[PDB]
DNA sequence: ATCGATGTATATATCTGACACGTGCCTGGAGACTAGGGAGTAATCCCCTTGGCGGTTAAAACGCGGGGGACAGCGCGTACGTGCGTTTAAGCGGTGCTAGAGCTGTCTACGACCAATTGAGCGGCCTCGGCACCGGGATTCTGAT
DNA sequence: ATCAGAATCCCGGTGCCGAGGCCGCTCAATTGGTCGTAGACAGCTCTAGCACCGCTTAAACGCACGTACGCGCTGTCCCCCGCGTTTTAACCGCCAAGGGGATTACTCCCTAGTCTCCAGGCACGTGTCAGATATATACATCGAT
């Protein structure tokens, strides 16, 4: 939980988990994250999932233009010059999407909260 | 929590707050 | 001389001896507490009496007293007051 | 029937007159009926509010090396805890006085 | 079973009573750990009372489930 | 009994009252309307208390008749109730 | 040359002294005359309990002190230390006691 | 199913416009404001008269408990006129 | 053998339901007993209170050349009287607007 | 996305409309940030009581009656929505 | 130069004169509804709002803000100035007792 | 700037009246038992809310020129703080009095409650006129002149 | 003081939708009767509100002085305003779905009401020590030579 961990966590009530980075500790188990969309605030510790990279059997949400609830499973962790893309497989068809453009939902994140909740 | 009166939301310790 | 006057004097001493087993209350401050108890009681009772008609019900139960407290006592005093209310009512129901 | 008439305040483990609150609710013209738990619930919140003011009033009186809580200590306790200040914003206490506060611009400057 | 019982003051007491037992052994495990007679204690789950011979699995009790111990004061 | 007695609230009295509120320097023009504001407050409070006594069929004004008069104005006193 | 405190320090001494005290600040007897003359306009031959007059006074200082502690905020808002009547009716205007 | 009756002051306020302006009308959106005005005002005097019943340890609310309640609520000029209207109506009632 | 049922409002010469006021007072939890003339007094007072507002609203509507009372007219009627202001100091009216007022300082100052 | 800032929805011209209803000539640039905070405090204080009324009613919709009730509880009564 | 520009301030006076006669809502509808449904999530999840309830919340808020601004005008003019600075709102709220 | 002097909090003796307590008792609270209804619960329904889409367009947003308000600095004279001596009246005690508050017995008229009933008042239907709207001219401030 | 020149207002026309009136009907209001008790009233007691007087000194009050401050002026300078152009999301209209508000029916446990016994709390009393008071003093802080 030191500085240099690319953890995925929410940032508000019933929010969706976003992959950031531990940069400073506010206190009382509030680990600040640097999100990849210009957003930076205080995130409580127990709402943070420690995964780097995300496990293979974790269901995620693939994000592209005008996509909200596209459900898929990461089936590939390919490093593209330091930018690791998630291979989203849905109905047997695999597609690659950016680490920036992924979402871990509430139901999909409740399968990991008991393990990586920190 | 705002329902039939309660059995779970009782209390933490004393609310010192100076 | 037979006109009896009710107040909360004895209870204010008796609650005091728990929180502070050594201090005391002047008569002027006892009179202030007597008015404070009556003020809060009337506020909460009026809120509950409205809440009864506000939902077309005709009985004042503990549920809206819990609700009424959450409308008057600000912040986390509301949380602690509801704590004490449920704590007290559960013990009463057990007996 | 008889006997030993266990007191309801003791049944609820409170110190306030649960029995009185019925008499103060039924004759208070608040509803046709009053629930069994309503007086018990009121006797808890009233006890808590009194005990919270007294806890701070005792501390205020200790700071003046006094043993009896004079009305001055009461308002010193009320106007310090902001969460009680909100409760008693429109309340004036007889012989209570005022919190000592001075604006920094009014304070003398020697620079 | 790893279940902890809450009190009205904030004291946690774990009890090792498997999910298919009744309440007689639950209260006995209360006495042998604290020493409070049956008249001076009662158990409440989810707002409803608990019958002494009733099995724990009927209230679908799961792991690490909270329970509340009320002190019954007679006298 | 037709004397002013609104000068009975003397200049050092307003001085003390302001200095309780935390006033350093007071202009000389305050005293002529700090008495008026106080007066207005009075013919409000007594106007209420006298009517309370009227409804009570009374001839004297009790402290309760003033406490309830201030309660209606949102300025409840504590100690006399 | 006798000692002479600079203008503005006895005022601070008095503020610090009256913010610790709790006794009533205006004389009781001239206040009783004022109360009875105000009440004279509603009924004649009205009697007052002593506690009924103490409550009225205790309300009067409570009101005026609250008015002045807003008047100070108005005055420093105008970048001044003196308080002026315009501050009084502005603090009264904002409260809503007149409009 | 069967609908519940929602009692209001809509009918009675029209009778007052015809008393005041026998040719003007009122919109329904503004009509509810006047409907709520009666309810708000009614609760003040009815609420105020409740305390005055207690303040003398009485159990009834007669017309006298409302005369004083009006003087507490209605300020000055309105109070001395509403009292006249109230007393005028009661005097007519007692004769019938 | 009643042979006639004269409404109480007609006996009191009012257009508000004094019969309703019994029901509202008795079911409103103000006292166990309610006097006979108390509802008559409330009905009479409510008559006058709405009568002034409707008197002023019609005038505030005539200058706008409209025969229907818009809530704007109601608020103009209330806020131009110094008495209904004291009655309704804390009352906000739906679709009311604001009284038109610009302070003298904000007015433009050519003053040649 | 999810739970955007959404307080910028009170646009800068909208605040000036409200101010000029009150009769304001000039707006300094810092008023827009403070007005949003005050407005948010007011919404919090009202919606809290409205939600509590709904919860006591054992309902899920926040009726206008509850909003009128919450505003009356604070002394800022509305007229017209009642009923 | 060739284009006709008004002196600053007169357009503000014209807008004040227009908006003090108007009665329509001033805050935009949909963003206010979004704000209301965002705030409610902090107390309970998955609420529903009547159309009339949002309108009541909106127009009460506009009335509150209008009162606040008409107080801030008095505060600013008291300081012998026209522009409103954020200190004016804090003073107005402090005097009302909201802070 | 170090010294003087004033207010102040310092420590100690003390004398009282307000506070804490002991007691009598009586009136309000507790315990049983009963009857009635308000409230909890199940089932239905349709109405109101949520969401989603498509098209116009008013409103929001961004950039720029500038003038007017904000703000800092300086001179002034005047009104106000401060100390002092003089004077009025508050304050305290003690007294005498009675108007009026307050408690008690009586009874009677006024109001709750219940049954029959009927007409005032509410919901649904429908229509037309008062209001909204659009264009076109007359009129009123406005700013460079 | 004088005109372009936008902004605002008023006459007329158009149309549409909601306000006002009608009709049928469910149910709350009226009437009539009984009845219990809330309070109006007379009476008695006795408390405190009122009035007066006298002595004291704290407090108000008028005055003189001088200095900090409110205020006006000026100068600079930035920062909102007005305006134009571009962008966008609000607004209106429409369509489907189902969540839940609202309703009705049913049952029963909870609570008002009544009666009886008993003890918790109040009125009264009494002893005593917490704190106000007076007085000596070390201290700090104020302001200047």
């Amino acid at each position: 939980s030191f500085v240099g961990l690319r953890v995925v966590a929410k940032w508000s009530s019933n929010g969706y988990f976003y992959s950031g980075k531990i940069t400073r500790d506010v206190g009382a188990g509030k680990y600040k994250l640097l999100f990849d969309d210009g957003y930076e605030c205080d995130v409580l510790g127990k709402d943070i999932l420690l995964c780097d990279p995300i496990p293979l059997d974790t269901e995620v949400t693939a994000l592209s233009e005008d996509e909200y609830f596209s459900a898929g499973v990461v089936k590939g962790h390919r490093k593209e010059s330091g930018e690791l893309y998630y291979s989203i497989e849905k109905e047997g068809q695999r597609k690659w999407y950016k680490r920036m453009a992924v979402i871990l939902s509430l139901e999909q994140g409740n399968r990991l909260r008991e393990q990586y909740g920190l | 929590k705002a329902a039939d009166i309660s059995l779970d939301n009782l209390v933490e310790g004393k609310r010192k707050r100076r | 001389k037979r006109s009896r006057k009710e107040s909360y004097s004895v209870y204010v001493y008796k609650v005091l001896k728990q929180v502070h087993p050594d201090t005391g209350i002047s008569s002027k401050a006892m009179g202030i507490m007597n008015s404070f108890v009556n003020d809060i009681f009337e506020r909460i009772a009026g809120e509950a009496s409205r809440l009864a008609h506000y939902n077309k019900r005709s009985t004042i139960t503990s549920r809206e007293i819990q609700t009424a407290v959450r409308l008057l006592l600000p912040g986390e005093l509301a949380k602690h007051a509801v704590s004490e209310g449920t704590k007290a009512v559960t013990k009463y129901t057990s007996a | 029937a008889r006997a030993k008439a266990c007191t309801r305040s003791s049944r609820a483990g409170l110190q306030f007159p649960v029995g009185r609150v019925h008499r103060l609710l039924r004759k208070g013209h608040y509803s046709e009926r009053v629930g069994a738990g309503a007086p018990v619930y009121l006797a808890a919140v009233l006890e808590y509010l009194t005990a919270e003011i007294l806890e701070l009033a005792g501390n205020a009186a200790r700071d003046n090396k006094k043993t009896r809580i004079i009305p001055r200590h009461l308002q010193l306790a009320i106007r310090n805890d902001e969460e009680l200040n909100k409760l008693l914003g429109g309340v004036t206490i007889a012989q209570g006085g005022v919190l000592p506060n001075i604006q920094a611009v009014l304070l003398p400057k020697k620079t | 079973m790893q279940i902890f019982v809450k009190t009205l003051t904030g004291k946690t007491i774990t009890l090792e009573v498997e999910p298919s037992d009744t309440i007689e052994n639950v209260k006995a495990k209360i006495q042998d750990k604290e020493g409070i007679p049956p008249d001076q204690q009662r158990l409440i789950f989810a707002g409803k009372q608990l019958e002494d011979g009733r099995t724990l699995s009927d209230y679908n009790i799961q792991k690490e489930s909270t329970l509340h111990l009320v002190l019954r004061l007679r006298g | 009994v037709l004397r002013d007695n609104i000068q009975g609230i003397t200049k050092p009295a307003i001085r003390r009252l302001a200095r309780r509120g935390g006033v350093k320097r007071i202009s000389g023009l305050i005293y002529e309307e700090t008495r008026g504001v106080l007066k207005v407050f009075l013919e409000n409070v007594i106007r209420d208390a006298v009517t309370y006594t009227e409804h009570a069929k009374r001839k004297t004004v009790t402290a309760m008749d003033v406490v309830y008069a201030l309660k209606r104005q949102g300025r409840t006193l504590y100690g006399f109730g | 040359k006798p000692h002479r405190y600079r203008p503005g320090t006895v005022a601070l001494r008095e503020i610090r002294r009256y913010q610790k005290s709790t006794e009533l600040l205006i004389r009781k007897l001239p206040f009783q005359r004022l109360v009875r003359e105000i009440a004279q306009d509603f009924k004649t031959d009205l009697r007052f309990q002593s506690s009924a007059v103490m409550a009225l006074q205790e309300a009067c200082e409570a009101y005026l002190v609250g008015l002045f502690e807003d008047t100070n905020l108005c005055a420093i808002h105008a970048k001044r230390v003196t308080i002026m009547p315009k501050d009084i009716q502005l603090a009264r205007r904002i409260r809503g006691e007149r409009a």
